[PDB]
């Protein structure tokens, strides 16, 4: 069991920006922490790749 | 050309016209690139204009 205070742990979260050379992704909700969607095709391997990361 | 008048030998000297011509040509390809890793974009560009375009 755990009993802490408010001021005990701090968190901190960072949406990464959407580059320009990107295709337009979303952006979605982790329990009120915004995350970036960014999808990019590769011509190479013939496939689709997603990322969704904070 | 000339010769003289009242002159027994009457022959006259053709002239030449020649047109001469030059060629322009595209030969370079001016360029500027950058690269920026997505924390460099994030944490680390605050006006994209001025800062990258710009220059």
């Amino acid at each position: 069991a755990y009993l802490w205070h408010r001021t005990a742990f701090i968190l901190a979260y960072r949406t990464p920006v959407v580059p320009e050379g990107a295709k337009a992704g979303a952006s979605f909700s982790a329990n009120g922490v915004a995350l970036r969607w960014l999808a990019d095709y590769d011509y190479s391997q013939l496939g689709d790749r997603t990322l969704l990361d904070v | 050309n000339r010769r003289d008048l009242r002159d027994p030998d009457r022959t006259v000297i053709a002239s030449e016209l020649v047109e001469h011509s030059f060629g322009v040509t595209l030969d370079k390809h001016v360029y500027a690139a950058l690269k920026f890793t997505d924390e460099q974009r994030t944490l680390d560009i605050r006006d994209y204009t001025k800062q990258v375009l710009m220059p």
